[PDB]
């Protein structure tokens, strides 16, 4: 039997640190069976984590052989960013039973036949009305707080499917998924509707894939993104016991206990009634048992190709119930036009739809009894496999990434194309077919005339069956497109993402149900164009002056209504919506259109009011070296030092490697455990090299032995030579040990970032298109884009100058209002910024955004400061990109990033300096040719090494062109010598920063023409 | 500009007073809309005073008081015993999210001084004796919000939010 | 009842004179034995006031102010705009507890108004600067402190957790 996890999960509460030794299982159970422990959940808590064998083998087990009535809190990377638990703790012993009915406030409306509700709907609020009671975040094992209580209560959950699996008798596995080519796919589009919608179908098609899997088993089978803040499984479940059935009142326990968290918003999914931003991560991974739910029980089957087919043939079955539901909405909406379209296209081509236009890799390696086990206990050599079962994964992916299979090549257009055996709707190619203005790689079906007489023209080919659908045919399909089969689809899903809920729920309901509840529901969606966010503060100097400096244009529709329901995923549209303007023009028909121009010219400039910018900024992040930091590799510790390829013989960076890991790890400790092993560390090469160094030192465990005595022997000559071992296996060779609970932990320390970013964009006059676990992707006004890295690059450290949502942004952590959440500040994360035109193809800019940081991340070194030397590290860099004026900024210069508790204003620092100077160039302290005489300066700059000689020559340069003669800005003295050594590659960039710090205010100051 | 007051909601009627603009503009954060009482600010620390009725300063940590927020000012006989305060929308303890604020507030709320002569052990106060509610029903949620009980039926609703949700702690002497 | 001072610990250099009962009694709360700060008080709702520095009166649950509480009165002109409340030295959320307290504390509290004719919108930040550390720990800890400089040749493990546990939020306006 499975789904009984809540012990497995609860194996203790996070009443911990509440039990142990002072400061006050205690509680068992009051609603379930009583937990077993023979070796069933023993194997839960062992084998979850290195905390049980990292300290010894049996002080875990024990929970009292190093303890202090101070608990720190540390976080999982660096352990040296501190928090205190302190006296404060769950709600009164008295009113322990109290939290419990509040534990049963909403555990007590479905029938409890089955667990899989019961086990899975209180797992994503387990952590939220918890932090209602403002628990403070108790770690897991107090003489080792590196992980928080509640991950490892999942941590557990998680291997607990394995332990199962060899409860049967043996099976268990570790499944990947991944989407084969994301950053191509995204590519097609023009005019971010389809942009947005295609990265919203990667999310969706993923989401629907391991739905099914959460209902065969429940979640914590999912290693990768965490269920815990995921917006797409808030709604999920949510939608699921909304069809359950239950009063508005009924689910309102859970409706705002996730609005508050998640999706901190006013639109929300009940407004668009789908989740604005899509999370999903394009590769997911699963630690999946042997067991099979086909009803009542879980049988097993010995293969490992019971899921590989079962995997693909789930995943293009959603792409099948989306353009059959498709094929139903066009049906049922003819009557409106461009639906006309849809249908007769969906008619027209059939069998090429008939396979999705993403593809994936799957690899799933297994695991038995042998070696994980001898009879009924564990091995040396036993908690050494989960993380070698992970690399074999991974290896596998990386291997099989050599090959890249575009979706294209699995269509069969041979013969629809040899002949004239293909579709054309318009005009029949003269020269046999044409290529998809979107694609450029498949036949398009739909061929807009380009123009002439684009009324007639088109109602001259049928295409327009009247002269009414014109209108909505020529909206969502510019004139001279063409369109192929995907495309049509995408502009189509364009024209209301709603449909994306057949997507959404694994087929809960079914399709037409779906499609049915959405044609009685009736509302508008917009999606901002590139001519919307070029236009921003275009709207904000005629917002705040609504018709103060409109008085003629009160007319053309802009200055008037907004008219019946429209709202939007852009949150800027939330909250300017009802200002009066319409955000619903198209800015490509009134200003940026061509005829109507020179009078809109003439007509602001006695409003005294600007000429719009023609310029976005297509912002995305990345997070450097993330693989080998969830692999547990020091890369992501040492950012250019080490690469991935000096991990081929480790041993010649036995001085780095070797180095900032003890001070992780002998640091990771406390009190006097720590002790414990701030000497059996380093006897190794430092001592006789065996077991017999700690020896003489293991005395001060046996240093508290009887008070309360439990324990069996005394007699440990193996817990010295494990807990050697154990670091010889790992210094030996200098990676870490990777756990479950490392996983997890960082896969929600991934969520709770997603959140703060999405408070961070939309901070700004942002819009995201995916805001991902460590990646990003939005469009914002050319004003707001240095001001936002800035933050969001310290934001994704674990940095606030601000309260977001209501996250609070301290110091290495994220504290949700009590629950002190660890962030990545050792977590490197790059930045790639695009200027782009907004009569740009997206196409272009996508591809040179992804492939900019892409190739910029790994061929840029820049001077940095390690151990107090200098070195040249390679990533964690800010580039930009005007049109063809490259600019980058470095982030961190210090190696790892941030290594003491307030080296958290290190991050982005040079940004602060470049805010500093643009703020002051146009206040009119500072000329414009600041920028332009810098072509004089900056070879003597270069060529000094003094830096004082240099620090005069700035002086200089600044006071030359000072507008007063009494401005002092000065530039910090450590930004004089450092060097952005790029390496033979044809793209420009200056070798030293303030020409950098130049050229990004170049572009900026550009984006404005 | 945008005005508003929070008042909490007690089981005495000595919290019928410090209401006078009652409208403001037209607009109420606190709001009544086919879901009964959203947007239902919980005090952190404060504790209520109905005799002598104010918000009592207090240091259990969880202490808190559950009321509403309508657009006034409370009786303009204050502004040295009443709290007057400039936020920007965003360090609120708001539950029940339901509406969204202009990122500013401009409130005015009843607070007494501390007294640091007796003993101020709390009593847990809880929002019973629902028949102190159905004339707060009136002097609040029909002299104030002239939309209930004239745009909707389900006043059994807001009539039970106010029995589970609403809540507060009070010095009580 | 035992008289109390609440100092806050900004990082403002006008903690002069504001504490009066050096020694006074037999029991300071905040207590530092061999082993570091303890006795450590926070309260939530507040923050800094740098300009003639206090604890700002505000609603935010995730502001507070950090300070340490010692018995005294300050320079005894005051009791106009000060916090005078007492508890029952029972619901004192104190940090790295290692020992209770009288049952019953009078503290005298630097506490300022909103004063708010701007707007205030919340502002976290921490001790840093360490030459700023080092000059509070001659500015109030060597009058308040006298077992520190002479028991405590491990003069770095009080300097430390300062560092990492001695926050503040300021207002920055
Ligand atoms: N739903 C999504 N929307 C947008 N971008 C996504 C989405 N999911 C993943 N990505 C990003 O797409 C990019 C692809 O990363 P990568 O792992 O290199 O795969 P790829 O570039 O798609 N092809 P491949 O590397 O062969 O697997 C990364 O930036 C991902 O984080
Ligand atoms: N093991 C993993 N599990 C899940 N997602 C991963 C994993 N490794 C990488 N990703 C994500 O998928 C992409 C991996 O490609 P990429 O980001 O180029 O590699 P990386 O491991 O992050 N090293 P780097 O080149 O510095 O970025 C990124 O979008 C990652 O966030
Ligand atoms: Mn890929
Ligand atoms: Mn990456
Ligand atoms: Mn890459
Ligand atoms: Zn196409």
């Amino acid at each position: 039997f499975l789904d009984y996890k809540i012990i497995a999960l609860l194996h203790d509460p996070p009443n911990k640190a509440w039990v142990i030794t002072g400061r006050a299982a205690k509680y068992i159970i009051n609603q379930l069976f009583g937990k077993n422990y023979s070796e069933k959940v023993d194997n839960a808590d062992k084998l979850a984590s290195s905390i049980d064998r990292y300290l010894g083998s049996i002080v875990y087990k024990e929970r009292s052989l190093f303890e202090n009535r101070s608990i720190f809190l540390k976080n999982i990377l660096l352990s040296n960013i501190q928090r205190d638990i302190g006296n404060l703790f769950p709600k009164d012993k008295s009113k322990l039973d109290n939290l419990i009915l509040e534990y049963k406030k909403l555990l007590n409306v479905i029938n409890k036949t089955n667990l899989i509700l019961k086990y899975q709907l209180f797992y994503l609020i387990y952590e939220l009305v918890w932090i209602d009671s403002k628990y403070e975040n108790t770690p897991s094992d107090t003489r080792n707080p590196t992980h928080t209580i509640f991950d490892h209560l999942y941590a557990t959950a998680a291997m607990m499917n394995w332990i199962l699996s060899l409860e049967k008798e043996a099976k268990g596995y570790l499944l990947g998924i991944d989407t084969i080519g994301v950053a191509d796919f995204i590519s097609k589009g023009r005019k971010t509707r389809d942009l947005w919608i295609s990265s919203y179908l990667v999310s969706a098609l993923l989401w629907y894939v391991i739905t099914w899997f959460i209902e065969e088993y429940g979640p914590d089978v999912i290693l990768f993104p965490s269920l815990r803040f995921n917006q797409f499984y808030a709604f999920y479940l949510l939608e699921k016991l909304r069809k359950e059935g239950v009063s508005e009142d009924v689910i309102d326990e859970i409706k705002e206990l996730i609005t508050k968290y998640i999706f901190n918003g006013d639109d929300l999914f009940e407004n668009l009634k789908i989740p604005p931003y899509p999370i999903i991560p394009g590769r997911i991974t699963l630690i999946l048992p042997g067991l099979i739910r086909e009803g009542e029980e879980y049988k097993k089957v010995q293969d490992d190709n019971c899921f590989i087919s079962k995997v693909k043939e789930r995943y293009n079955e959603g792409w099948r119930k989306l353009i059959e539901g498709l094929r139903c909405y066009s049906e049922r909406k003819r009557e409106d036009g461009f639906w006309n379209l849809v249908c007769r296209v969906l008619k027209l081509t059939e069998d090429l739809l008939q396979t999705t236009p993403l593809n994936i890799r799957v690899k799933q390696v297994s695991v038995t009894e042998d070696e994980i086990f001898n009879n009924n206990k564990l091995r040396s050599d036993s908690w050494k496999i989960y993380d070698n079962k992970y690399r074999q994964l991974v290896s596998e992916f990386k291997k099989s990434k050599l090959v890249k299979v575009t979706p294209e090549s699995r269509l069969k257009l041979f013969e629809l194309t040899k002949f004239d055996k293909l579709p054309q709707i318009g005009e029949k190619s003269k020269r046999g077919y044409e290529f998809c203005t979107s694609c450029g790689v498949l036949p398009a079906v739909v061929i807009m005339p380009k123009e002439d007489e684009l009324e007639k023209k088109l109602i001259d080919l049928g295409i327009a069956r009247d002269e009414k659908d014109v209108r909505s045919i020529k909206n969502m399909i510019s004139p001279g497109e063409r369109l192929c089969p995907w495309c049509l689809v995408k502009r189509a899903l364009g024209a209301e993402p709603r449909l994306m809920r057949i997507l959404l729920l694994g087929d809960l309901y079914s399709v037409e149900k779906i499609v049915n509840e959405i044609v009685s529901r009736d509302v508008k969606i917009e999606i901002p164009s590139t001519s919307d966010i070029a236009s921003i503060k275009t709207f904000e100097e005629m917002i705040e002056k609504k018709n103060e400096i409109c008085e003629d244009l009160k007319e053309e529709e802009v200055c008037e209504k907004p008219s019946e329901s429209v709202l939007s995923m852009w949150q800027w549209f939330n909250k300017n919506y009802y200002n009066g303007i319409n955000l619903t023009i198209d800015p490509e028909e009134y200003w940026f259109s061509e005829k109507r121009r020179r009078y809109y010219f003439s007509v602001f400039r006695r409003h005294r009011i600007t000429f719009p910018s023609p310029y976005y900024a297509l912002v995305r992040a990345d997070s450097d070296y993330l693989g080998d930091l969830l692999e547990g590799k020091l890369t992501p510790y040492l950012a250019g030092i080490i690469d991935s390829g000096d991990y081929a013989n480790i041993s010649e960076k036995k001085e780095e490697v070797n180095k900032l890991l003890e001070e992780y790890l002998v640091n990771a400790g406390s009190g006097s455990i720590v002790d414990y092993v701030k000497t059996v560390l380093k006897c190794i090469r430092e001592n006789l090299n065996k077991c017999s160094c700690a020896e003489k030192i293991y005395s001060n465990e046996v240093a508290k032995v009887m008070f309360r005595v439990n324990v069996e022997k005394a007699n440990v000559e193996e817990e010295v030579k494990n807990s050697l071992e154990y670091f010889e296996t790992i210094l030996n060779e200098g990676r870490i040990i990777v756990t479950p609970a490392w996983h997890v932990s960082i896969s929600s320390a991934l969520n709770r970032g997603l959140l703060v970013e999405l408070e961070l964009v939309n901070k700004h006059k942002g819009f995201v298109i995916y805001a991902g676990g460590d990646d990003l992707l939005a469009m914002l006004p050319v004003d707001e884009v240095l001001d936002f890295i800035k933050e969001s690059r310290r934001a994704f450290a674990g940095f606030g100058t601000e309260k977001l949502g209501n996250m609070c942004l301290e110091n290495g952590f994220v504290r949700i209002n009590n629950a002190y959440y660890p962030s990545l500040p050792i977590v490197g994360r790059s930045y790639s910024v695009i200027i782009a035109h907004y009569a740009d193809p997206l196409f272009f800019v996508i591809n040179d955004s992804y492939n900019l940081l892409e190739e910029g991340k790994e061929i840029i070194r820049y001077r940095v400061m390690y151990n107090g030397e200098y070195k040249d590290a390679k990533k964690d860099v800010a580039i930009f990109r005007y049109q063809g004026l490259t600019s980058v900024i470095p982030l961190s210069l210090k190696r790892p990033i941030v290594s003491s508790v307030s080296d958290f204003n290190e991050i982005a620092s040079i940004i602060d300096v470049i805010l500093e100077l643009k703020k002051r160039i146009d206040e009119g302290r500072i000329s414009v040719s600041l920028l332009y005489d810098y072509e004089k300066y900056k070879h003597l700059i270069v060529a000094s090494d003094e830096k004082y000689l240099t620090e005069f020559l700035v002086k200089d340069w600044i006071k030359r062109n000072s507008l007063r003669k009494h401005v002092e800005f000065t530039i910090d003295e450590k930004l004089y010598g450092v060097r952005l050594t790029i390496e033979n590659y044809p793209i420009k960039i200056p070798n030293d920063l303030i020409s950098n710090i130049v050229y990004t205010l170049r572009i900026i100051y550009g984006g404005e023409k | 500009s945008t005005q508003r007051e929070y008042v909490f909601i007690p089981i005495t009627n000595s919290i019928t007073i410090d209401v006078k603009i009652t409208i403001g503009g037209s607009d109420h954060i606190t709001n009544i809309d086919e879901r009964g009482i959203h947007n239902v600010l919980v005090i952190t620390g404060y504790a209520v005073d109905e005799k002598n009725g104010r918000l009592v300063p207090t240091l259990d940590p969880c202490d808190y008081v559950k009321g509403i927020l309508v657009a006034g000012t409370p009786q303009q006989a204050q502004s040295n015993d009443f709290l007057t305060l400039k936020l920007p929308a965003n360090k609120l303890y708001l539950i029940r999210k339901k509406g969204n604020i202009s990122d500013d507030l401009k409130i005015y709320i009843p607070y007494s001084s501390p007294d640091a002569r007796n003993s101020m052990k709390t009593k847990p106060v809880s929002i019973s004796d629902d028949t102190i509610v159905n004339n707060i029903i009136k002097e609040v949620f029909d002299k104030i919000y002239n939309i209930t009980q004239k745009e909707k039926v389900k006043i059994e609703k807001v009539k039970e939010d106010i029995k589970e949700l609403f809540s507060y702690y009070a010095l009580e002497q």
